[PDB]
């Protein structure tokens, strides 16, 4: 079935390739990897993140909540007599 | 709901620190002369002591300490005889419900994974060992309890199981209650969990060793990925 | 005769503000409670306050005095 | 010929992992498929041990394994290596079913289909032998587990009764769950290679969506190197668990023995079932209640359908993006709430946390897909 | 022109798939006992005076 | 090419290591647990055994027999001839006093249990492939390749014997 | 590599680097090209 | 094409025991075979049962 | 082509298996069966006669 | 070939399941049987013994 002989058919593309021996394997990343590292997060940001930080909110808001309901109410004692 | 206990700092708490043997000597001391009255330990034998803190003839002194009950002999009925290395721990008593019976409706829980089966671990025993005092006003115990702030509803059947010199320890350390009880929970971390110090010991080796080749097969991926990672195309047409 | 440090280190870290406060609230929680003719109320939670202020600070000094 | 290409077994092998053609550009997302694979072997071998030395018999199951990390010479690091595979196993699951559902490869229909069953045998199994140790945790599991069958309306109850063995949970029980948690990993194996070969009729989908079939490259040597390392990494994650921090996801309630006449105030099973717990605590209805935890997981199998972008990927479709992430909170909501007493606070938030999962699967990712195309202009 | 050392460990050593596997088994063979001496010895150094070895 | 290479031959050093670790403790999970090693002994009373009475005692799991041999036995066991025999012994270096003797009632062969009194030669007769002994447990016919063991003992009464 | 599948058949050349003309090893060379030089229409050395 | 013949799992169903050649002539002694398989399958299933009581 | 004609024939071969089976199971159970692993083990004792299974 | 070698394999390991399986009721033959049969790695010269005990 699928086979590299009859993938596709392409007309007029060249390719060029170095041997891996003639070429370094981390060539340059504190000039080059580091800023496309961060316009990689740059462009992700805020598709991901405000999501996180609203399940956040939530997640301390419904903590706090239930630790106040199990302290004791002064007026439940103090009301009437 | 239940204090929770804060956390002490123990010795053996550290990512490669190991247990202080000495402490455990002296907790299973505890664990004899006192907590062994109520209390059983089903999953220890003395076997289990030797190098540890004995060495193969104490623990058998130790053991022969005991009477066990054996048979049946060639006439078809049990006795008694000394201990031996590959008996357990002797039980308090015969069954649960003979238990109860002489503890007023409670039962004492089995002390072999007490650490491991409680929130806090041995933070709470020492925090439930020290932790006693007299109720709030407004508070009632009834026939046979007590109060303590540590235990899950404050009333509790056990009394206060430990004071200043219940004991006396054989290599001289005073026995103030609060050394009692940081020893007999040490004790218990040990009989919870043996292969504590051999577990450290074996991470350092195994990590050092898949930190090592991280970086290695790294590169050989970045070798191997290079041919694709530099190619340059080009597009000629006719036109 | 022996004195448990336990006892010693309590007694100093009773001196501190924020166990300070605490206790006065304990004080007159059992002040109310002891001069109602008939109520249903108790005076435990203040004392679990004051209890876990205390032993917060008796756990980061009990341990340098024991062997 | 070469050797490679002269025979049919040989020629499955070539096929399969030396000359298929795979895509240049897929990423790190697509190495999770051969971690669980090496999951379920190690799974297995670690299971096959342990298993000489277990009890299935409820008088001494707890017991046996007390031996078993006692005495049996490093058999606690064994039993520590399979609980933690298991957590493991979990983990790169739903990892692995994000991604598709991210990139659009729910279209090759076969491959997803084979994947739910998969991931409903796995839990299955994975459950029946959370029940072995028989501790105090295990034991009130089992029984919750299957009580689920009472709500069928006309047969539960004798289906309940059936699947006991008796009046009530008991030593019967117990055998059946071993002899079953025997057999299903073997079932998984060979559902296994029918999802694969199923996949290899067609080839991997990518991240960009665009067919690839201009820029393929062969599996061997640059995804063998990959996997390799990826697996390298999944072994460094393991052996850190196992050894210096082995304590992090246990539970000691599961440490006390059973005792069948006292549940304990405080229930909370595994962590990769407490969302299900939560949609099951959720529902004010007993059949309604066992219906939707069914259907939580069943909805997956309509998702192919609801499909209205001419585009294949989220690579593309910010809005879809924003939506997906919502939805992936809105489980982490359910996971915190499972956690949780049965208090008011929580009942609440867990109830809005399902409407809302359903509700966005089934209604707001149409409905984002179809304002998405009219604002490209077709 | 220039004999220089991982050259010679290419020409010497690598070049010959059996002689690269030689090569492999007997670098394990040291590296497996100066590895454990070096791991023990941190070991037992970071805490001295609580394994019952010495305290016998 | 050297460097390349150097660098794949040490990544495969570490794996090596890892591997012969992993593998090597899985292997020590199915030998004998630190539960199973009891060592005792046993100490036997021997006015309970008759004479021509061959007694058996479970000893570490396997028989253990004691046999009180008679006279004509003591005389007909020292005649055998050493030269016939495939694992040549004599009886006094098989015993302590002539008229008691201790074995280990296991078949050198593949370890079924001798039968007493049975045979062509007044010892023991195995049934499962057909080895004979005689009286000191020597083997005599049939495919055994040894004697009958005999274990370390000592007679602490002249009516007691202890076998550790 | 250039590509173009309308063409009817694929050529390729591999080489690695000879010694020049003043070497002796060529005779040698030259040997072994005439033991090399079925699959395909056409093939040299 | 038929179903058939639509499919992978199908073909090699249909390659197996549907549309495989068979000799004409072969006898009584090419049964067993079949047999076998069919006392495999007997004793998996008798003994998942056992097992459940053993 | 194997179907239908090996499929019956086939089917015929498992039909007179089953009835050779229940009789064996029903008729006559006890046929070759072997009363010495009616014992339970006894690790002093080997039995004077030894029979493997068939 | 092939086929031939496949059912040598096939032979050998159903009489491994066989007996493994005749000794589970744990009768006075069954137990016999076991001793025998795992002795007889005892032949191999320099490892045997130990191949038994493990
Ligand atoms: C209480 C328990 C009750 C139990 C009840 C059991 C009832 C069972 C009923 C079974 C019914 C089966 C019906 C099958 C129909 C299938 C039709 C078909 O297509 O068949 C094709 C098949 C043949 O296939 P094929 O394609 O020709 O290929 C075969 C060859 O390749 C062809 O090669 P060839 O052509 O060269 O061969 C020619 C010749 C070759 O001839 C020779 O080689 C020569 C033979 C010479 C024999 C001479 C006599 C004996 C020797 C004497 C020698 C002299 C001794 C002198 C001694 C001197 C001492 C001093 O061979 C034949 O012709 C053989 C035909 C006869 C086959 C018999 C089969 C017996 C089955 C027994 C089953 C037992 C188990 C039952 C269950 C028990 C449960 C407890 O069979 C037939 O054609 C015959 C069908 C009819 C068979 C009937 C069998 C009845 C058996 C009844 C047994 C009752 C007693 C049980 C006792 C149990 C004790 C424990
Ligand atoms: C006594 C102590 C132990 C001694 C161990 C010694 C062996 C050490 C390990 C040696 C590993 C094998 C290295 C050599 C493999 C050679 C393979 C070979 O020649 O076959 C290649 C050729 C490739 O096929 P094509 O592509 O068609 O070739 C066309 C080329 N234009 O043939 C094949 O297809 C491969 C055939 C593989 C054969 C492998 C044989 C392995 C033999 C192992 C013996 C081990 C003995 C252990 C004894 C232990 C003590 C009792
Ligand atoms: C022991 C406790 C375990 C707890 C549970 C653990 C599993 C859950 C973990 C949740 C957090 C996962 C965070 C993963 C990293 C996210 C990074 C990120 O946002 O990157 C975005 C970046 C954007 O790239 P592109 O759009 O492709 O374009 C870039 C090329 N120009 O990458 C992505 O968006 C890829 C997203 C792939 C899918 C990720 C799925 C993550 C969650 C999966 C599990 C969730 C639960 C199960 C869901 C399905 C239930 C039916
Ligand atoms: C409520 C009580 C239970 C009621 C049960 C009712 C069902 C009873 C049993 C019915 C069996 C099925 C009979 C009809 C099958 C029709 C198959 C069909 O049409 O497909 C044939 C055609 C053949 O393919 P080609 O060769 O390519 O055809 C080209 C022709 N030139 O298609 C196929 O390939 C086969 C497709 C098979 C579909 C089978 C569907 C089965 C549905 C079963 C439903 C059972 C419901 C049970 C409910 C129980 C209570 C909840
Ligand atoms: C157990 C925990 C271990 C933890 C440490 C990390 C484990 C994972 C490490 C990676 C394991 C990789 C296994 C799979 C083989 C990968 C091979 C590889 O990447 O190199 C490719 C390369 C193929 O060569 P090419 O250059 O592509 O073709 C040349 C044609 N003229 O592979 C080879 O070298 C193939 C030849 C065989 C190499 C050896 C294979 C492994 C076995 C060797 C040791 C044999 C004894 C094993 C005993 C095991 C215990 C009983
Ligand atoms: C008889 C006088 C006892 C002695 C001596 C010791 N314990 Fe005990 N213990 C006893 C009873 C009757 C109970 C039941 C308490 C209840 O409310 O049911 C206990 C319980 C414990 C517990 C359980 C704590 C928990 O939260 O469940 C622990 C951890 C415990 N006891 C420890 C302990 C130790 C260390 C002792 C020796 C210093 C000891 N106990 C002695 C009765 C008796
Ligand atoms: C034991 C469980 C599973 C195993 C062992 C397994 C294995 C694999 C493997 C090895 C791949 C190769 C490609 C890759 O790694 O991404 C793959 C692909 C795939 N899996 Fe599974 N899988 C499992 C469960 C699932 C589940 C639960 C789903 C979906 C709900 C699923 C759906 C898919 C799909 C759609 C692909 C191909 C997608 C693509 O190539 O883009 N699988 N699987
Ligand atoms: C997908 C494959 C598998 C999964 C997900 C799985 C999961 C689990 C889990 C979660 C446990 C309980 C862990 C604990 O109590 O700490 C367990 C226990 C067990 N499993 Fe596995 N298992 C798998 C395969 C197997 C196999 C093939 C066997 C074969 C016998 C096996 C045998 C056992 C045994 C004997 C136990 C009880 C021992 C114990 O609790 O430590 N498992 N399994
Ligand atoms: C579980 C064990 C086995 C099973 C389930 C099995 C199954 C089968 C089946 C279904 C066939 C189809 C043709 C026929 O029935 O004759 C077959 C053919 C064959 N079997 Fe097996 N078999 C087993 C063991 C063996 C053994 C032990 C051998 C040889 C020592 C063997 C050698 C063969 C050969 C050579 C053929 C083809 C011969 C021919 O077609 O003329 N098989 N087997
Ligand atoms: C080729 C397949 C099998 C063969 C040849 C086989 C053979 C046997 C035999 C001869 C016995 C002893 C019969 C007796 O003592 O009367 C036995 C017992 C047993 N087998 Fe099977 N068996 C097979 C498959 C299985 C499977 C898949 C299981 C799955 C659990 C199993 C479970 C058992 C059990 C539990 C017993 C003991 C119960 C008893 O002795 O009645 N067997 N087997
Ligand atoms: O990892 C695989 C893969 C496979 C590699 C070999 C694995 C494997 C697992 C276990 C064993 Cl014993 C052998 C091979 C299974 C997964 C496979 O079939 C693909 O099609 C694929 C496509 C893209 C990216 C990765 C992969
Ligand atoms: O019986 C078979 C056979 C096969 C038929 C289907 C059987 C079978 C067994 C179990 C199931 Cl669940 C399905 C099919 C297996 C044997 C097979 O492949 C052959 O090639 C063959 C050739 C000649 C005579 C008979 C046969
Ligand atoms: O009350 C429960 C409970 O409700 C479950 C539930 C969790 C969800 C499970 C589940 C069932 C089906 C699927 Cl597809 C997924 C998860 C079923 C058991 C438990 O696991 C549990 C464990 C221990 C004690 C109590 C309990
Ligand atoms: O003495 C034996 C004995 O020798 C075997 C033997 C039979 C042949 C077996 C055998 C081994 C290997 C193969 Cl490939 C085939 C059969 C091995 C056990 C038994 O089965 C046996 C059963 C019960 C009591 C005693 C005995
Ligand atoms: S076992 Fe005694 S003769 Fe073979
Ligand atoms: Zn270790």
């Amino acid at each position: 079935g699928r086979e590299f002989g009859n993938l596709t058919r392409i007309r007029h593309v060249i390719s060029y390739s170095l041997s891996p021996l003639e070429q370094r394997a981390l060539p340059h990343v504190l000039s080059k990897g580091v800023p496309n590292m961060l316009r990689r997060v740059r462009e992700s940001f805020f598709r991901v993140v405000p999501q996180f930080v609203v399940f956040y909110l939530l997640y301390t808001w419904g903590t706090e909540e239930f630790e106040k309901s199990k302290r004791k109410n002064p007026a439940a004692y103090e009301n009437d007599k | 709901v239940a204090l929770h206990p804060p956390s002490y700092p123990w010795s053996h708490s550290g990512f490669l620190s190991s247990l202080d043997h000495t402490s455990i000597r002296r907790g299973f001391q505890v664990y004899k002369q006192v907590c062994s009255s109520c209390h059983s330990m089903n999953f220890v034998a003395y076997r289990h002591l030797v190098g540890v803190c004995y060495t193969e003839d104490e623990a058998k002194a130790l053991a022969a300490e005991v009477e066990v009950q054996d048979g049946p002999n060639e006439n078809g009925e049990m006795f008694m005889r000394p201990g031996k290395l590959f008996d357990y721990f002797p039980k308090p008593y015969p069954n649960s419900e003979a238990a109860r019976a002489a503890n007023n409706g409670a039962l004492p829980p089995d002390l072999s994974y007490i650490a491991r089966a409680r929130h806090g671990g041995e933070d709470y025993i020492f925090s439930l060992l020290t932790g006693y005092c007299e109720p709030p006003t407004g508070v009632s115990l009834r026939e046979g309890l007590y109060f303590n702030p540590y235990f899950p509803g404050q009333a509790i059947a056990m009394a206060p199981p430990i004071y200043t010199d219940v004991l006396e320890f054989d290599d001289g350390t005073p026995a103030t209650m609060s050394q009692i009880a940081k020893d007999v929970c040490t004790f218990l971390r040990w009989a919870s969990e043996p292969e504590h110090d051999h577990r450290k010991r074996m991470a350092l080796k195994m990590l050092t060793m898949m930190a090592l080749l991280i970086p290695l097969t790294y590169i050989m991926k970045r070798h191997k990925w290079s041919v694709l990672k530099s190619r340059k195309l080009a597009y000629r047409p006719p036109k | 005769e022996l004195v448990d440090p336990l006892t010693t280190v309590r007694e100093q870290c009773e001196q501190l503000e924020k166990c300070v406060k605490a206790r006065e609230r304990l004080e007159l929680c059992d002040e109310r409670v002891s001069s109602r003719s008939h109520t249903e109320e108790d005076c435990m939670e203040e004392l679990l306050d004051f209890l876990y202020a205390r032993d917060h600070c008796v756990a980061h000094k009990l341990f340098n005095n024991l062997k | 010929t070469p050797m490679r290409k002269s025979n049919p077994i040989m020629k499955m092998i070539n096929h399969s992992l030396i000359d298929l053609p795979t895509p240049s550009n897929i990423s790190m997302w697509w190495n999770f498929g051969s971690l669980l694979a090496f999951c379920l072997i190690l799974q297995i071998i670690t299971g096959l041990f342990l298993a000489m030395h277990y009890s299935p018999d409820t008088s001494s199951a707890f017991s046996s394994i007390a031996h078993i990390t006692r005495d049996v010479n490093h058999g606690w690091i064994i039993r520590y290596l399979h609980a933690n595979g298991a957590s493991m196993f979990f983990i790169c699951l739903f990892l692995h079913v994000g991604r598709g559902l991210y990139y659009g490869s729910f279209l090759l229909l076969k491959t997803w289909n084979t994947g739910i069953m998969l991931l409903f045998l796995t839990m299955a199994t994975a459950f029946m032998g959370y029940v072995l140790p028989w501790g105090q945790m295990s034991f009130w599991g089992a029984t919750v587990i299957t009580n689920l069958l009472s709500a069928i309306p006309y047969i539960g109850t004798d289906l309940v009764q059936w699947i006991w063995g008796g009046y009530s949970i008991g030593n019967p029980t117990l055998s059946r769950f071993f002899t079953l948690h025997f057999i299903l990993p073997f079932i998984i194996t060979a559902l296994t290679m029918v999802h694969l070969l199923f996949l290899h009729e067609t080839g991997s989908n990518n991240p960009c969506g665009i067919s690839s079939d201009s820029d393929k490259i062969p599996f061997h040597p640059y995804y063998t190197i990959k996997d390799i390392l990826g697996l390298v990494l999944l072994l460094f994650i393991l052996t850190t668990l196992t050894l210096l921090s082995p304590n992090l996801l246990n539970d000691p309630d599961n440490y006390i023995p059973a005792d069948p006449l006292n549940t304990p105030p405080h229930i909370k099973p595994e962590w990769y079932f407490l969302f299900a717990y939560a949609i099951l605590r959720s529902v004010p209805n007993k059949l309604g209640g066992v219906l939707a935890l069914f259907l939580s997981i069943l909805i997956l199998s309509i998702i192919p359908t609801l499909h209205n972008s001419k585009q294949q990927s989220m690579m593309f479709r910010p809005l879809s993006q924003f939506l997906f992430w919502f939805l992936i909170t809105t489980l982490l909501t359910l996971t915190w709430i499972g956690s949780q007493p049965v208090s008011q606070p929580f009942i609440f938030i867990g109830q809005l946390a399902s409407t809302m999962y359903f509700t966005t699967v089934l209604i707001l990712m149409p409905l984002t897909s179809l304002i998405e195309n009219n604002l490209l202009k077709w | 022109a220039a004999v220089a050392f991982t050259s010679k460990l290419y020409s010497l050593l690598f070049r010959r798939t059996s002689t690269f596997a030689l090569t492999i088994v007997v670098g394990v063979l040291f590296f497996e006992r100066a590895f454990d001496q070096g791991a023990d010895a941190i070991y037992d150094h970071i805490n001295e005076g609580k394994l019952w070895k010495h305290i016998k | 090419k050297g460097f390349s290479y150097l660098v794949t031959a040490v990544t495969t050093v570490g794996v090596a290591y890892a591997a012969k670790n992993v593998v090597t403790q899985f292997i020590s999970s199915m030998s004998a647990s630190a539960d199973v090693l009891a060592m005792a002994k046993i100490e036997i009373n021997l006015s309970d055994i008759p004479e021509g009475k061959n007694m058996a005692f479970k000893w570490r799991g396997k028989p253990l027999f004691v046999r009180h041999r008679t006279q004509k036995e003591i005389e007909q066991e020292a005649a055998v001839e050493l030269s016939q025999l495939r694992d040549p012994q004599h009886d006094l270096d098989r015993v302590k006093k002539p008229e008691w003797v201790i074995l280990i009632g296991v078949c050198t062969h593949l370890g079924c249990v001798p039968i007493a009194n049975a045979g062509d030669f007044g010892g023991y007769y195995c049934p499962c492939h057909g080895s004979h002994y005689d009286a000191s447990g020597r083997i005599r016919l049939g495919p055994a390749p040894l004697n009958l063991e005999v274990p370390p003992y000592e007679f602490t009464r002249d009516d007691m014997v202890v076998v550790g | 590599r250039h590509r173009d599948d309308a063409l009817p058949f694929a050529h390729v050349a591999i080489a690695v680097e000879g010694p020049g003309w003043a070497s002796p090893d060529n005779v040698a060379l030259q040997v072994a090209n005439a033991i090399i030089g079925k699959l395909c229409q056409s093939f040299q050395t």
